[PDB]
């Protein structure tokens, strides 16, 4: 019954969130414990996508701990973006859910990184990795490989406590004071103006129900005091922005209603929209330190909406940013310049960074299968510390990589000319990648298909996956010598094994090394490379 | 001219009046005398 609940989408949420905490509750037994989840999983299949939102961004902040309170969530939302992949993957979405916010792309994208990112960290546990078998794979294909987040930059920032540094040691320019003091004084003008476009005059009479605050007399007759009270959250947020390694410079060295209108046309680069959203999420940072300080005497039941700014909706950007967009127009004719990496949409998008991550793992296995070798030979190390960055490759990485690719072919595949995927076309750089991770992975099975043991399987059901994928084509024609160069050492080590392998079955060897080239050719490379031909041909 | 508090709570009534035989068609916006003006030929049909 709760599918229609579009009326009620706040009581729903205020519901969901109640059932989130006490799931999330101490003297609970386990039944007591189990009831709570069933329910909340219940209520996630049948309500719509867009409702879960602010409850998908509790389990954003959650999840990434990896405690044991995360294993349930995880499955809620594997199962949740498994369902809904639609909803967010394809433009235009289920009929009657509709599309995605891109805060909620936003908010999967940090799911996944984080989730990722703590997962490679941990130690192995059998049971986490299995709750995460479900996958980060349902997420991924939940985001289109080519969305693009509006900030990418590393956040550098830590349940929530926010922690401020403190200059008051250092001098404040009394100029800067007296600035400020001007600006208040006419954002008190503005605010005469904002009552005159609400049309209510302000009056001498008091009154509580024309909310028209007596208050306001000549500016002459105020209270010293409440003058520097209410300046004193601007003192403390420009204080804060001259602290946080934020400079003010002068621009050029030294030596009646307001006619002109203070309007948004004026244009600002994406690195300057991303310096007013750190600004003001620094004032609401201050904020939510005041607030915390404030509400640290009850010490319980703290306010969820308290989070980055950034991350929260961009609803409540509007006002803080637009106060720190005239504010910084308003510094900038006067000539105060404040002065704190041009990644490319390419660069920007979900599968380039996950490619990279992909890329840096191979290499990673390069280098301690290389160490793992060097040891065998002599001086044998038992203990294998590499052993967690093992487990993740094998039980993460590769289903990962099936999964995603299998599921995103023919983005890869896809040109401008020809569009074979509903929507959206890989770029060169990501066909580069994705060959080179191909052709790294080739190499790294390469005659080590006993070292890799069970997972070896899987090693070349995600070959078979790749190379359907690949775009040799692009690559060969326009793409970098160090990438056409593997692919060629692929094909070249591939003719040398067969002429090897036919050789000893010749017999002209004895009768270990032929061992490993026929198990490699027959179990990994002559697939891989029937299944390549295929693909080439089709 | 509302491009400052552009919103108005009161309701707009806006008149229309026709001649039949003289063919004269004429507006008032509220109660006052709007400057537009037609004239139609006679059997002209007209819809509100």
């Amino acid at each position: 019954l709760f599918a229609g609940t579009e009326h009620r989408a706040i009581m729903v949420d205020s519901m969901l969130h109640t059932v989130y905490r006490l799931s999330r509750g101490r003297s609970l037994t386990k039944a007591q414990r189990d009831v709570i989840e069933d329910c909340l999983m219940a209520l996630c299949r049948y309500i719509r996508p867009s409702m879960l939102q602010h409850l998908l961004r509790r389990l954003v902040f959650d999840v990434p701990i990896l405690n044991e309170f995360a294993k349930m969530p995880l499955k809620l939302l594997t199962n949740h973006y498994e369902r809904c992949w639609k909803y967010y993957c394809l433009p235009t979405g289920w009929a009657n859910f509709g599309v995605t916010s891109e805060e909620e792309l936003h908010l999967t994208r940090k799911l996944f990184w984080g989730i990722f990112d703590s997962l490679a960290h941990k130690k192995y546990d059998q049971e986490l990795y299995r709750m995460a078998m479900p996958c980060l794979c349902a997420i991924a294909g939940a985001l289109p490989p080519d969305y693009v987040d509006a900030s990418y930059s590393s956040k550098a920032e830590k349940n929530f406590d926010p922690r401020p540094v403190e200059t008051l040691n250092v001098i404040i320019p009394e100029k800067l004071d007296s600035f400020i003091n001007k600006f208040a004084e006419y954002t008190h003008e503005k605010w005469a103006f904002d009552k005159i476009q609400n049309n209510w005059s302000y009056g001498e009479n008091v009154d509580e129900e024309l909310k028209t605050h007596p208050m306001l007399r000549p500016y002459k007759t105020f209270s010293e005091k409440d003058k520097e009270i209410y300046r004193w959250p601007i003192k403390e947020s420009l204080k804060a922005m001259i602290a946080w390694e934020w400079t003010i410079e002068k621009a050029r060295e030294g030596e009646y209603n307001p006619q002109p209108p203070d309007l948004s046309g004026v244009t600002l680069s994406r690195e300057l929209q991303a310096m007013a959203e750190q600004l003001a999420e620094n004032y609401h940072n201050t904020w939510g330190r005041k607030k915390k300080q404030e509400l640290e005497a009850k010490g319980g039941g703290t306010h969820p909406l308290l989070v980055p700014y950034d991350t929260l909706t961009a609803k409540e950007k509007a006002r803080d940013r637009e106060k720190a967009q005239e504010l910084l127009k308003f510094l900038q004719m006067n000539g105060y310049a404040v002065t704190r990496l041009d990644t490319s949409s390419i660069e920007k998008r979900f599968a380039f960074g996950f490619l990279q991550q992909l890329l840096r793992w191979m290499d990673i296995s390069q280098e301690f299968i290389a160490h793992l070798e060097a040891v065998v030979s002599s001086g044998r190390v038992e203990k294998s510390p590499h052993e967690q960055e093992i487990k993740f490759f094998a039980k993460i990485l590769l289903p990962l990589i099936n999964q995603y690719f299998t599921n995103h072919c023919l983005y890869f595949l896809s040109t401008p000319a020809k569009v074979l995927g509903s929507g959206g076309h890989a770029s060169n750089k990501e066909k580069e990648m994705i060959t080179s991770l191909f052709c790294k992975l080739a190499a790294l099975v390469r005659h080590r298909v006993s070292l890799f043991g069970t997972d070896a399987p899987a090693v070349v059901n995600c070959l078979h996956i790749l190379a359907r994928s690949l775009d040799a084509r692009t690559v060969m024609k326009s793409g970098p010598e160090i990438v056409k160069a593997g692919l060629r050492s692929f094909f070249e080590s591939a003719s040398e094994d067969i002429e090897k392998m036919v050789e000893n079955l010749r017999l002209g060897k004895v009768s270990k090394g032929v061992g490993q080239n026929l198990t490699y050719t027959t179990v990994a490379l002559l697939p891989v490379l029937t299944t390549l031909f295929q693909h080439i041909a089709q | 001219p509302g491009q400052q508090g552009r919103i108005s709570h009161t309701d707009l009534v806006i008149g229309c009046l026709v001649d039949l035989a003289t063919g004269l068609m004429t507006f008032t916006a509220n109660g006052k005398e709007s400057n537009t003006f037609f004239q139609v030929e006679p059997n002209t049909k007209l819809f509100p």
